[PDB]
């Protein structure tokens, strides 16, 4: 039996992690007691890849929550999920990294590393099989971004051959003021090139778009964004979370989806996508569900994917609905919008239903795809790294910490390259 | 006198063997703790059904069976079911760590962490069989484990047990019901490592069964279990020679005979005529002649290929239930006033028709009707070529960018590993064609 070790780090990556839990423990029929009360038998089988079964039916999560502050840690314990998760495996420091990548990957999150990797070797050492990892984080902030990168490369040390997948939040300049975003967000990302075998790159950029003009919000919050980051990520692991055709259970994820070994950010998305307390309005069947599967101002990264090419579609329909019809959608997508497509990659779109629904919804559809268009985030970031750089502003904060100047302009150098390895890999043809 | 053992790797192999168990013990009338009524008034073995089910001392009938997998889910799915207490549980090997949909996993890494267990169950089984002829290797063409692991029990049952003939029945990817995006680099790495390895090789693709359960069952959405109880028909009525008494194909150096001429061409064909719904089941019935015609339909293959493209090399036909030998070669002679069949320019003999007269038993409760005249067409033909053509383009479309290499290079496969495969399946698309030009 496989097992995914789940880990958040950060503000951002505990608020969703928190959201996620509950909605994953929504969706699978547990209470904040850990006690099972759903209906369906279908919810237990396959529940050990997150949650860590106790004695006497306790379902307590496999969720590391880590930070450099304990305010989140009090905020997560405010809410219900705090006497939901172990109390041993929080995590927090004295001081937060206070929007510095090198002090959360350099003093701060090397002092913290041990710790967390004493709570990661728990963990891992009751496992029967253990599957990989799972993290969620924010690459603008310091201790997401920094520590999260270090705890991932320390895992590839201890573990080098598990799966690493990471749930990536990449920030933007329209729900953060903070500048030095772009600094922790490209040295992150270089780092996540090379280490890391998964990404999601969820864009709060994207995230504002869908609130503002979706979802008719003139002051999108924190709760509205990871609403749809929580229902993204619900949906996107119930292909892990449930046995079906397409099981995809991470390793197998991992080989579908990704062909190229830096080349490997996908680009979710959820079709029926509602603010909350508006869900219940909404008309669902197949090919609108289809048709908004696949809309870029439905898809949760602030790219053009008809200027892209497909190169892996993993769609996962979720609710009670015909396969028959379902894929006879997808088929007429992928032959009426051919050129979306890569033709030298044959039969890259996969199809899955899974009959159990997110709550407050009949019929979902979560879409994850590897497309070429997630070039263009890299652009918008590395050029507005590139403005933040070329004349140093707030590079003392960072070569203060002992970080060479060299590691900028190497992070710089290593995503221009993942661009311009997108870019061959959307003009070439077979 | 005559044993063999059934090796089923992967999902794929596993499953279809548990439906083929379950219609062999349908068909011979054992009951599912392994007593028999009728021939265990005997006791003893040696009754033409003692090549795949051993008998025990308490007079259950434990088959020959071994199944393998890197994943414990349908192992433990068969360690559940109707026959929990007839299959061993020394010979049901599971696994921790699946192969991932990857060659190079299931053959490299984990497969080879795994292989000396199979192994030692294999000789485990191999010791109590006097009289062992080969092996039956149930897989599949697209998976990690049953292609891997399946190449490397062959190279390890061509290094120990190199007087045995191996058979194979493999399961050639469809894109309706894939688990993978890499399953021709799998099939065409497992073919290329089990074509010194194996000796007649009954691959039979899902997308054939998907439409022959749509256009026939009526099952616009064909799900695993029907596509399993479908072609645990074909494989138990293949094997229904075997396992029977004497007509043709009773050994498996028989199978390598009637249909086998090449050691490289040895993939055989197989067809069937009364494929019928059970709600269909009481409107009408069939004739030899029709049931001999749809044998030669290409649309109720097992392989979805064209053989009036192709010239013909054999043709064992192998009729179930109460058919009467007179009307037959009347079907024989209406096939070949058809010059669409074109053999070889070499003596030909002809359609090697037995006959068994025990009748077809299908499932109850299964899509597939109760019949009174069925028919297995095993043909080796050039159409095949076909199905290796596609799947070398799905090869080359993939591999000229490069794509999904690194999972393979990254489990301890070599680079010049692929174009080896492509190499070889390039010289048996020559050699189907050398064949194919007279
Ligand atoms: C276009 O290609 C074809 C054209 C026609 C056919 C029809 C097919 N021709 C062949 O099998 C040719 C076989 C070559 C030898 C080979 C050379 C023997 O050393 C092999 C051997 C086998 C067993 C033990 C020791 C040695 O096999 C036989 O003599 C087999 C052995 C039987 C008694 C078991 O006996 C027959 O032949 C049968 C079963 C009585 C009739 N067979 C046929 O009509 C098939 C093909 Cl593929
Ligand atoms: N007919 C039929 N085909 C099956 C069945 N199960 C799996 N397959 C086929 O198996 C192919 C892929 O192999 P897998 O199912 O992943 O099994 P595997 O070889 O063990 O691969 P891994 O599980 O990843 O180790 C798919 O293309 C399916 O067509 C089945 O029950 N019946
Ligand atoms: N989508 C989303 N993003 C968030 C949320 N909270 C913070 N962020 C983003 O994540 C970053 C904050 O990182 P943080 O974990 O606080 O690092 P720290 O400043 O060192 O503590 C900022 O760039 C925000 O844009 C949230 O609730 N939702």
């Amino acid at each position: 039996m496989r097992e995914i070790v789940h880990l958040q780090i950060g503000q951002c990556g505990n608020q969703i992690g928190a959201k996620f839990w509950e909605v994953i423990s929504d969706e699978h029929g547990i209470d904040i007691a850990g006690n099972y009360c759903g209906n369906a038998s279908l919810q237990l089988e396959r529940i050990n890849v997150y949650f860590n079964e106790a004695y006497s039916h306790k379902y307590v999560p496999r969720s590391i929550l880590v930070d450099l502050e304990p305010g989140t840690m009090d905020s997560v314990r405010s809410s219900k999920i705090g006497p939901l998760f172990r109390p041993d495996n929080f995590i927090h420091g004295n001081s937060g990294a206070g929007n510095n990548w090198a002090k959360g990957h350099y003093t701060e999150g090397a002092e913290l590393i041990e710790n967390v990797m004493d709570v990661v070797r728990n963990e891992c050492e009751s496992c029967d099989c253990l599957q990989g990892f799972q993290l969620i984080h924010s690459l603008g902030g310091g201790t997401g971004s920094g520590m999260g990168t270090l705890l991932i490369n320390k895992i590839r040390e201890e573990y080098p051959d598990r799966i690493m997948n990471t749930f990536s939040v990449v920030p933007s300049p329209k729900v953060s003021d903070t500048v030095v975003e772009p600094y922790n967000a490209i040295l992150s990302i270089h780092q996540l090139i090379e280490n890391t075998d998964e990404t999601f790159c969820i864009d709060n950029e994207a995230l504002y778009d869908i609130c503002f003009r979706t979802l008719k919000l003139t002051n999108p919050t924190y709760g509205d964004l990871n609403h749809l980051v929580s229902l993204t990520m619900s949906g996107v692991t119930t292909s892990l979370r449930f046995p079906g055709q397409l099981n995809a259970d991470l390793r197998k994820l991992a080989v579908n989806m990704v062909p190229f070994p830096r080349l490997h950010f996908f680009m979710p998305g959820f079709a029926p996508l509602t603010a909350r307390g508006s869900q219940q309005y909404r008309a669902l069947s197949v090919p609108e569900l289809t048709q908004q599967m696949f809309d870029a101002r439905n898809m949760m990264a602030a790219c053009d994917p008809r200027r892209g090419r497909y190169l892996t579609v993993a769609c996962i329909f979720r609710g009670r609905m015909s396969t028959r019809e379902v894929d006879e959608q997808l088929l007429s997508v992928q032959t009426k919008n051919s050129s979306y497509f890569v033709e030298w990659i044959p039969n890259n779109v996969k199809v899955a239903v899974c009959d159990i629904p997110p709550r407050g919804l009949k019929m979902a559809a979560t879409f994850i795809g590897n497309n070429t268009a997630i070039q263009e985030l890299f652009i918008r970031v590395s050029e507005q790294f590139s403005a933040m750089f070329r004349r140093k502003a707030f590079l003392h904060w960072y070569t203060g910490e002992g970080m060479d100047e060299m590691e900028f302009s190497e992070a710089e150098g290593n995503t221009n390259d993942l661009v311009s390895e997108y870019q061959q890999y959307q003009d070439a043809t077979a | 006198m005559r044993e063999c053992i059934s090796i089923h790797v992967g999902q794929a192999g596993v499953q279809i063997g548990n439906a083929c168990w379950e219609l062999y013990c349908l068909e011979h009338g054992i009951q599912p703790d392994g007593q028999m009524p009728s021939d265990k008034t005997i006791g003893g073995g040696d009754d033409s059904f003692n090549t795949f089910f051993s008998e025990t001392g308490a007079g259950k009938h434990v088959p020959r069976a071994v199944f393998v997998d890197l994943e414990p889910t349908v192992i433990d799915e068969v360690r559940t079911g109707t026959y929990r207490q007839l299959f061993h549980p020394e010979q049901l090997i599971t696994g921790k760590e699946d192969a991932a949909n990857n060659y190079a996993r299931g053959h490299y890494t984990i497969g080879k962490e795994i292989i000396d267990l199979v192994l030692d169950r294999i000789r485990k089984l191999a010791d109590q069989c006097t009289g062992l002829q080969g092996f039956l290797v149930f897989h599949s063409f697209g998976g990690g484990t049953g292609s891997g692991f399946t190449s490397l029990l062959m190279e390890r049952l061509s290094v120990d047990y190199g007087k045995k003939s191996k058979l194979e029945f493999s399961i050639y990817p469809a894109p309706q019901v894939s688990t993978a995006v890499v399953e021709p680099y799998n099939s065409i790495l497992t073919t290329h490592t089990t074509l010194e390895h194996s000796d007649c090789a009954f691959m039979v693709d899902n997308e054939a069964i998907y439409d022959i359960c749509r256009r026939n069952l009526d099952i616009e959405r064909p799900t695993y279990t029907n596509l399993n109880r479908l072609i645990g028909q074909i494989v138990s009525s293949i094997t229904a020679s075997l396992r029977f008494d004497g007509a043709l194909n009773v050994d498996l150096t028989e199978f390598q005979t009637n249909l086998v001429p090449y050691p490289r061409i040895h993939f055989p064909l197989a067809t069937y005529a009364p494929v019928i719904s059970a709600e269909k089941a009481y409107h009408e019935q069939l004739s030899v002649a029709e049931i001999t015609n749809a044998c030669f339909e290409p649309a109720n293959q097992m392989v979805k290929c064209d053989p009036r493209h192709g010239k013909y090399m054999a043709c064992c036909l192998l009729y179930r239930g109460d058919v009467v030998p007179k009307d037959v070669n009347a079907a024989i002679a209406t096939i070949k006033t058809k010059r669409t069949i074109q053999f070889v320019d070499w003596c030909p003999t002809g359609f090697k028709v037995g006959i068994n007269y025990q009748p077809p038993t299908v499932v109850p409760g299964g899509d597939l009707a109760k019949v009174q005249r069925a028919v297995c067409m095993l043909s080796n033909t050039t159409a095949i070529a076909e199905a290796w053509a596609r799947l070398d383009h799905k090869f080359d479309l993939m591999y000229a960018k490069r794509a999904f290499v690194h999972w393979y290079v990254g489990e301890g496969m070599e680079e010049g590993e692929f174009s080896e495969a492509r190499e070889d399946m390039a010289a048996l698309e020559k050699d189907y064609e050398e064949v194919g030009v007279d």
